[PDB]
């Protein structure tokens, strides 16, 4: 009497980040590293769709959205080794992860 | 079998079409006497009852 | 309308559902791009804060 969700049917499913970055951020850099980093791993099939755009305009920052194909059984491995050189490669670049931002006006001074 | 035979007549979705059955999108695959199976953008098969569609 | 810390346009745009997707990202970052080059600046959130017992 409910939906069933089948899983372990399709051989090939998809891995979404949702990366942000600071306002500064150049777009064409980000959009660069993201692609080297996703090119230069072998459990991501070429045959599909890998975008890697900009995806909206946050509160304190702009999130990027990469997505990628890759084989059921190595969906959480490639996840994982993805998010972690994400990290390494924006701290090397320079790229910075934004802490949540606020304009605070004084008075009363 | 009901709804699965009313989905066959009149067809508001056919195979290769995206819709969203009630909280549920993806690519539907096929339309069968008892449920049908769509495939989500994601990648993961979802099978539903025709009754609840209907 | 008119927000909290800022002023939200509308824009709509009919297109293709083929290019739905890809004019919609096209439009983002071409928005952006502009918006920066222009001088307008999205802000971050905003508060008014009085100060006391100094
Ligand atoms: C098991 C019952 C199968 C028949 C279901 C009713 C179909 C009625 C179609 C009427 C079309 C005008």
């Amino acid at each position: 009497a409910g939906n069933i969700i089948n899983f372990s049917r399709e051989p090939v499913r998809r891995n979404e980040f949702i990366i942000g970055v600071a306002y500064d951020s150049d777009i064409d850099q980000v959009k660069q590293i993201l692609t080297n980093i996703i090119q230069s791993e072998d459990r991501i099939l070429k045959d599909r769709e890998m975008t890697v755009r900009l995806n909206e305009l946050g509160a304190s920052s702009i999130n990027f959205v990469v997505r990628v194909w890759s084989n059921s059984g190595d969906l959480q491995n490639v996840y994982w080794d993805v998010l972690e050189r994400i990290k390494r490669e924006f701290d090397a670049a320079g790229i910075s992860f934004p802490y949540p931002q606020m304009d605070v006006n004084f008075k009363r001074v | 079998l009901a709804a699965g035979v009313l989905l066959v007549m009149f067809r508001p979705f056919r195979a290769g079409e995206y819709v969203d059955l009630g909280g549920v999108a993806g690519t539907v695959l096929s339309v069968q006497i008892f449920s049908t199976t769509m495939r989500t953008a994601d990648g993961k098969i979802i099978v539903i009852p025709n009754g609840k569609i209907i």
